[PDB]
């Protein structure tokens, strides 16, 4: 009872902590490029209103 | 010049039989609870333990 307790509350944590971490990691590549995307579509406008 | 021996021994047999049977059982009585309520107690609780 005692150390199984012990074990099965301090792992479903641990899995928690360890999904949200990744959630949150892939979440900032999501932003990454988003970003970078962001980045192009801008290097897109300044070509087009130029040679307009 | 008389039997009188089994009124002694009648007598040490009461005010002994008091002194013995009293010193003695109250010990075993707490000896048979003590045994099965040994065993089951810490069973039970355990119970409680590991289910809970």
């Amino acid at each position: 009872l005692d150390l199984a307790k012990a074990s099965a509350t301090d792992q479903l944590k641990k899995a928690k902590a360890e999904a949200q971490v990744i959630i949150e990691q892939a979440n900032k590549r999501r932003s990454q490029i988003l970003d970078e995307a962001k980045a192009e579509a801008e290097q897109e406008r300044t070509k087009i209103v130029a040679q307009a | 010049n008389l039997n009188a021996t089994i009124l002694g021994q009648a007598i040490a047999f009461v005010l002994f039989v008091l002194f013995a049977m009293k010193y003695v059982w109250p010990p075993l009585m707490a000896a048979i609870e003590k045994r099965q309520k040994e065993i089951a107690d810490g069973l039970a609780s355990a119970e409680r333990a590991h289910k809970d």
